[PDB]
């Protein structure tokens, strides 16, 4: 099948994305700087590829432009993970529409530094496609993130039968 | 489940023939394996036992073993034509045989083991005409025989055993089968190989000329991958001479329309489907069916057609009937808005509906019948005033109605299967 | 058990009003308030605020209205909801003492209005219990009369005489199953109302019954705010009346042989046992209850009350709340679909959830997914014949086909058991495991039964072992069918009247049947073989029978096919214990150890039958309510109603093991592999009978409820439906709890090297080592036994192994581990990225550098590491994983140094 590839912007989501389930598909491919995984949705198994996730990441922008998807990840106990979005979100669009995915990490770690709401209305702005809460203590919605990504990914007239009844 | 289908016989009181098909079914372009399992039923701890009749523990010789494919095509000749061909009415016609191969020569076997003989077919033809045996009037039956003989007694007896085997047509890339011709001689196929299997800087310079896609980088640098049939059928799914397309004209949705007078839209979730897959149909027919008529009742089913060639049918006049594998039948006596439908046909590894083929004398096909029933549409067309009173106005069903019966048949290619059911 | 949809719902929605509401104006109200069945005459209500509507259910059609005028809708007020005369036939306590009376009375049916008062709908038709079971195959009975009654027969416009369409369709007129039973007509009624009762204060709740007086009546306990009303009516006229007190009241129940008003104080939900003839209540005040009842439910003989936001199950007997589980969303409609599983509907009305009794999600339909008023809301439903019926306030509704779960044979413990479903279009779907393989089953095979009628009520399905047989027994028709499935073949024997089959292994049938001579019952067992040449009766099969006494009754029986056999200890020819039957009787169960003896191939031939005790199983245990049983060593352990219990001797002593087992999935060689609430639980019989800790308990967590298992490959195997309206199909997930398994072992303290070889050969098994390592050192948690644990693998090799193995699963453990633990694994690890590199120099494996190279820049601590693995990928392709890295490395590189070279690289390769 087609080789979805999703570039990440922490790597605790990628870790949780693995070790959580074992339908079978335990068996995930790696390659050389970036992780492939099938993946299960509706009997259809679509190759999920992570591109990337210090001393590098100057490459990851060439990345972008190949990967379908770009994710962001912010840490919602501090306002400057939430507030650098904007420069990566508007990198993104000027290095072909992507699948953009916005989320937020250590939700249920004193929390909430800022509004859920205020971060739903800022993506809505910015144009992010799915917003989703997940966290790294055992995410309960990482799972339907992945979800919600993978059916967001891409995957005539009637033949009129004029024959009438036998006379 | 057992992995594969596996058919166990006794050849002697001591001794276990295990037959293991590698597949359920084998396609045109592909061979036969077939993995012959001899075991010993004694026990090594009472071969030193010491009247005691313990001959159920002696080893066992078997001289002369064989396997043989062969292929019969049956056919009465009261609708077939007998007199244009090159027990009261079924006549029949060898198709293929392959040679007698002989399995073994002089193979002993001690209590408690087991000796595996893997024999492989050459490539069958592109064309073979694939097994059909769900008919009355026509049939294909292919039957793989194997046989030996046994030592046990003074006088030598012999074990032969036939077991039936199913072929599958052979289908392309894009769809494409061959017509399977069915007047001709024979076929003499090889003996066949087999196997007692025992227990237990080119490619760099290649690659530097190729840095100066990445899977096709990878096949190009490994060559210094589709062509299994079944690998053709699993990815038929994903795309859109002898040879005929069988995949032409589909269609997702069909409309259906008595007299230009449309009665409902039958909605196909895949164009096309296998023989192990769910028929899944949506009928919508209350918004689609004229409002001067109202579909009481609908019967769907899965019907295989034999068109028998013209040049090959016996004269002495109608249209051949659906022979149906399923059925299921619905009452909308209500504003039905839709119906959706699962038409299952039988799955199961010795048991599965015939794929979409055609021969040199006769044709299958695969269609859904649907049949209406269709009322002129009352004010209520179940429910008749009966007693009116103050504080109630009581109601009963209608004793007779009229209508017509109107039938029909939407075409539906469905093609045989690349997934192998385990075996029992 | 089990229920699952066979396709999306048949649409459809009720005729407009006939008359006319007003004098001039006219409103069809098509707006459904209720449904309910009335399994008893086959007919289907439903009610709505002007008008009650009668179908006939299976047949699905209209068949009478009642359109009430503008008068009654004034004086009575618009109907609010209908009851049904549902006659318990059994013991209540407080109204009905001897059950003799039962028998087929009147059809009354109940609607209160929207001003109190109760009109009395009485159906009659010429029906009864027994013929509605033989013509439409709906499994009513468990305590061709001309075409006088046919109606809605639709005529062919020309050539009248024939029927085109009498039941579900002329098929325009086979020896297995079969008079024109085939046509399954729609049959008359009539309604009409006989008697308005006025009451004076609101009906919160009402439910109708049916007693004897001598002569037969009917009574209805009706719960006013003030308390309880029972009104006894003998032919519609109001007989002597009582008034309890009862303050708050919310909602009545009749559960476990006993009335019961449910009242909400206080955050309280005090449950009010009601005893009429003593004139007394019992308050039994429950656990913490803020919100107020939402709807009380009766499954399994326990009360299950439903909130807002949970639901508790409620045990008659102990009078105390047993279970508590919410779901994700908040209830709206709650109701028992079947004796199991039952339907919610979340707030936003516009799916259904089927759960299991003990919490677990079995199906879901997932709307509401942004898809798009054109919602279809749902108001009630009504499950019946797998069949549910689902209604909306809009005046339309959803005609599902659903499948059924029936029981195989009871744990077969040499193989793992089949999972079957049935449908009543006389079909089925049979899954079963790879057992030995390493491969799982993803396919479902189907069957059709030989026939096209469709009043076939497929009353058991079982698969015997090595699945080379199917027997399955038609109870409507009274016919026992025998299908050999390696070849395909169907047997029919007719006037059959067993009440129960099982297995004995391979070809045997313990068959307990009902002899008509007498009402006697008896147990045989046959002997099917696989061909049969003259078509020979069932009688000649039958090798063994035993006769039940008359006066003792038979409430269950239970086959067991032993894997290991015990020796009889006396030509010997090894007589064993290859298998037991387990009668149970209320008053005695006996013990029949089948004395066989094995050939080496198998053919397990029995040669006698041993009654091993007759042991007085007491009433304390419910032997009424036992659903397994086996034979143990010195005692018999049977699963309850909701608990395993043991009865050993060591005086004959009880004993409770586990109190919460809502299901046994199978048992595979002394493991029993049950699920308890919200858990998945693998036992061994050994240590279930000491009451010792499980072998592993794994959570259930989503839909993927487990349906069968192979524990060899540590699988799970569940079926979830992939549902749209376009289509819907059933599919199978299968979940390996490998890792689980291990973790629980080496909590056991189980010595090393064992697990290692007994899980050495699974495919999963590295990864099983992995998802430990992982989750172990986040957090933190002992690392030495799971590194351990991976340095021994491939190290107890059949030259150095140079440790491959530990080497992969190292480095994909820590390439998927984030930063800020690369130090701590290093720490517990005692080895460097410099030993790792000279490892795989010396065994030459590029693929670990390949894997690790990200890892080995920006260490936890110019770049020639890059071309030397590059060189090292190329050499070994020299000597399509080392191809592909070459590739990946290859274009990273191109692209670094577009960023920044590639040159070099090439220049050094040559």
């Amino acid at each position: 099948l087609t080789k979805y590839k999703i570039v990440f912007l922490k790597t605790s989501l990628i870790t949780r994305f693995m070790y959580d389930t074992f339908d079978d598909h335990y068996q995930a491919t790696i390659g050389i700087d970036f992780l492939s995984k099938t993946m299960y949705l509706d009997d259809k198994t679509i190759r999920l590829q992570l591109w990337d996730t210090e001393r590098f990441r100057s490459l990851i922008p060439s990345y972008i432009r190949d990967s379908r998807v770009a994710i962001i990840v912010y840490d919602i106990t501090k306002r400057k993970s939430f507030e650098y979005i904007d420069k990566w979100i508007e990198d993104v669009k000027n290095e072909e529409n992507v699948i953009l995915c916005i989320v937020g990490n250590k939700s249920d770690l004193d929390e909430r530094q800022i509004s859920t709401e205020e971060g739903e209305k800022k993506a809505k702005l910015l144009g992010a496609k799915i917003f989703m809460e997940t966290s790294t203590k055992a995410g309960y919605n990482v799972k339907a993130l992945f979800k919600k990504i993978a059916k967001s990914l891409p995957e005539n007239k009637p033949g009129v039968i004029d024959i009438s009844t036998a006379e | 489940m057992r992995a594969h289908r596996i058919d166990t016989f006794l050849i002697r009181e001591n001794i276990k023939l295990e037959i293991i098909h590698e597949s359920n079914s084998y396609f045109g372009g592909e061979h036969i394996s077939i993995a012959f399992r001899f075991k010993h039923l004694g026990s090594q701890h009472e071969l030193f036992n010491y009247q005691k009749q313990m001959y159920f523990h002696q080893p066992v010789t078997l001289i002369s073993g064989y396997v043989q494919i062969s292929g019969v095509f049956q056919y009465d000749s009261e609708v077939i034509s007998e007199s244009k061909f090159k027990d009261t009415s079924i006549k029949t016609l060898p198709l293929l045989l392959i040679p007698q191969t002989l399995l073994f020569s002089e193979i002993s076997l001690e209590p408690g083991e087991v000796r595996t003989f893997y024999f492989k077919s050459t490539k069958l033809p592109k064309d073979i005409c694939p097994s059909y045996s769900s008919s009355k009037v026509a049939s294909i039956n292919y039957t793989l025989e194997v046989g030996a003989d046994v030592l046990s007694d003074d006088n030598i007896e012999k074990f032969s055993n036939r077991v039936p085997i199913t072929i599958a047509p052979y289908i392309s890339s894009n769809a494409e089968q061959y017509t399977s011709r069915l007047d001709k001689p024979a076929i003499i196929l090889k003996t066949g190989n087999i196997k007692e299997l025992k227990p237990r800087x080119x490619x760099x310079x290649x690659x530097x000329x190729x840095x100066x896609x990445x899977x096709x980088x990878x096949x190009x640098x490994x060559x210094x991958k589709s062509y299994s049939v079944r690998d053709n059928i699993s990815n038929l799914e994903q795309k859109m001479s002898n040879l005929l397309p069988q995949l032409i004209n589909l269609q997702n949705a069909y409309q259906i329309n008595r007299n230009n007078e449309t009665m409902a839209k039958v909605s196909l979730s895949a164009p096309f489907y296998k023989t192990t897959d769910d028929i899944n149909l949506v009928i919508e027919l209350d918004p689609i069916t004229t409002p001067l008529l109202k579909v009481t009742s609908l019967t769907v089913s899965l019907e295989s057609f034999e068109i028998i060639n013209p040049k090959y049918k016996t004269e002495g006049g109608s249209k051949p009937k659906g022979n149906s594998v399923y059925e299921k039948h619905f009452i909308c006596f209500d504003e039905c808005k839709s119906v959706s439908v699962k038409l299952l046909p039988p799955r199961s590894p010795t048991n599965q509906i015939t794929g979409q083929f055609k021969t040199d004398v006769f044709q299958h096909k695969w269609m859904i019948g649907l049949k209406f029933v269709i009322i002129a549409k009352t004010e209520s067309i179940t429910l008749d005033q009966f007693y009116e009173d103050k504080k109630g106005i009581l109601f009963h069903s209608k004793e007779n109605l009229e209508g017509e019966e109107f039938t029909c048949y939407v075409p539906i290619p469905i093609l045989c299967t690349s997934e192998d059911f385990m075996g029992w | 058990m089990h229920l699952w949809p066979v396709s999306p719902p048949q649409l459809l929605r009720i005729p407009p009003r006939n008359a006319e509401l007003g004098e001039g104006t006219k409103i069809d109200d098509c707006n459904i308030l209720q449904s309910m069945t009335l399994p008893q005459a086959n007919v289907l209500i439903m009610l709505t605020p002007t008008r009650v509507l009668i179908y006939n259910f299976k047949p699905m059609a209209l068949v009478a209205s009642h359109e009430r005028t503008m008068a009654s809708l004034k004086e009575f007020g618009d109907n609010r909801s209908m009851k049904r005369s549902a006659p318990y036939n059994d013991i209540i306590e407080g109204l009905i003492s001897k059950k003799d009376s039962q028998h087929q009375g009147k059809l009354i049916f109940y609607v209160m209005t929207d001003k109190n008062f109760l009109l009395t709908y009485q159906i009659l038709k010429n029906c009864t219990n027994e013929i509605i079971f033989k013509e439409y195959g709906i499994p009513v009975i468990e305590p061709d009369y001309n075409n006088d009654d046919d109606t809605l027969t639709v005529f062919d416009k020309n050539s009248s005489s024939r029927i085109i369409q009498n039941g579900f369709g002329i098929t325009k007129e086979l020896h297995f199953l079969s008079e024109n039973i085939d046509e399954l007509p729609v049959k008359k009624l009539e309604l009409r109302l006989k008697v308005v009762l006025k009451f004076d204060y609101e009906i919160i709740d009402m439910i109708g019954i049916k007693t004897f007086s001598g002569r037969y009546e009917e009574v209805l306990i009706v719960l006013f705010p003030h308390g309880l009303q029972i009104l006894t009516i003998s032919d519609f006229k109001v007989s002597k009346s009582s008034l309890v007190e009862v303050k708050k009241g919310s909602k009545t129940i009749v559960c476990n042989k006993q009335l019961m008003v449910l009242s909400h104080d206080e955050k309280q939900t005090i449950v009010s046992i009601i005893d009429i003839e003593k004139q007394a209540v019992e308050a039994i005040p429950l656990t913490d209850t803020p919100d107020e009842l939402l709807t009380c439910l009766e499954v399994n003989g326990y009360l299950v009350v439903v909130y807002k936001e949970k639901i508790i199950c409620f045990d008659t007997r102990i009078k105390k709340v047993s279970h508590s589980w919410k779901p994700p969303f908040v209830i709206k409609l709650c109701d028992k679909i079947n004796d199991k599983i039952l339907l919610l509907v979340s707030e936003d009305s516009v799916n259904i959830h089927f759960y299991t009794e003990f919490g677990n999600l079995l199906f879901a339909t997932y709307f509401d997914e942004d898809d798009y008023a054109a919602e279809y809301k749902i108001s009630d439903f009504v499950c019946l014949d797998k069949s549910l019926i689902t209604v909306s306030h809009s005046g339309k509704y959803q005609v599902w086909k659903l499948w059924e779960e029936i029981k195989q044979t009871q744990f077969d413990f040499r193989n793992p058991k089949c999972y079957v479903l049935t449908n009543t279009n006389n079909d089925v779907i049979i899954y079963s495991p790879v057992t030995s393989s390493s491969i799982n089953n993803d396919n479902l095979q189907v069957i059709k039964l030989p026939t096209k009628t469709f009043n076939n009520h497929i009353a058991f399905v079982k698969i015997n072992s090595s699945l080379r047989l199917f027997a399955t027994y038609v109870s409507n028709k009274n016919i026992l069918l025998i299908h050999n499935l390696e070849t395909n073949m169907w047997s029919s024997f007719a006037d059959q009247n067993v009440l129960d089959l099982h297995w004995l292994g391979d070809n045997y049938l313990v068959c307990h049947m009902k002899n008509d001579d007498g009402s006697t019952n008896l147990k045989c067992l046959q002997i099917p073989l696989q061909e049969a040449n003259p078509d020979v009766e069932l009688s000649d099969y039958v090798m063994w029978e035993y006769n039940v006494p008359e006066n003792t009754i038979v409430f269950s029986l239970h086959v067991n096919t032993l894997s290991r056999y015990k020796l009889l200890k006396m030509q010997p020819d090894a007589l064993l214990k290859t298998a037991e039957i387990i009668l149970v009787t209320d008053t005695q169960t006996i013990v029949f150890d089948v004395i066989s003896t094995v050939h080496p191939c198998g053919l397990n031939i029995i040669k006698k039958f041993y009654q091993y005790l007759k042991i007085n199983i007491p009433i304390d245990v419910l032997p009424n309510k036992i659903e397994w049983i086996i034979n143990m060593k010195e005692g018999l352990l049977f699963f309850a109603d909701r608990k395993f219990i043991k009865l050993g001797k060591v005086g004959w002593q009880t004993l409770t093991l586990l109190d919460n087992i809502e299901k046994i999935i199978d048992v595979i060689r002394d493991e029993i592999f049950v699920v308890q609430g919200h858990n998945y639980v693998v036992y061994s019989l050994e240590d279930l009978w000491d009451d010792k800790k499980p072998l592993v308990s794994i959570p259930i967590e989503e839909d993927l409820y487990p349906i069968s298992t192979t524990p060899e490959t540590a699988t799970t195997h569940t079926l979830h439906c992939i549902f749209n309206a376009r289509f819907s199909k059933l599919v199978v997930k299968h979940q390996i709890y490998l890792d689980q398994l291990i973790l629980a072992k080496l909590e056991d303290n189980t010595d090393l090297e064992d697990i290692s070889h007994n899980y050495r050969f699974l495919k999963p098994y590295k990864f099983a080592l992995e998802k430990i390592l992982s989750t172990k050192i986040l957090r933190s948690d002992s690392l030495d036994d799971i590194l351990k644990l991976i340095k021994m693998y491939d190290n107890t090799d059949p030259s150095p192994p140079t440790h491959s193995g530990m080497l992969e699963i190292i480095s994909n453990c820590l390439r998927k581990i984030e930063t800020k633990y690369w130090n701590h694994l290093f720490t517990n690890l005692k080895m460097t990225p410099r030993d790792l590199l000279a490892l795989c120099i010396e065994e030459n494996e590029a693929k670990m550098l390949g894997v690790l190279l990200l890892v080995f820049l920006n260490y936890d601590e110019x770049x020639x590491x890059x071309x030397x693995x590059x060189x090292x990928x190329x050499x070994x392709x020299x000597x399509x994983x080392x191809x592909x890295x070459x590739x990946x490395x290859x274009x990273x590189x191109x692209x670094x140094x577009x960023x920044x070279x590639x040159x070099x690289x090439x220049x050094x390769x040559x």
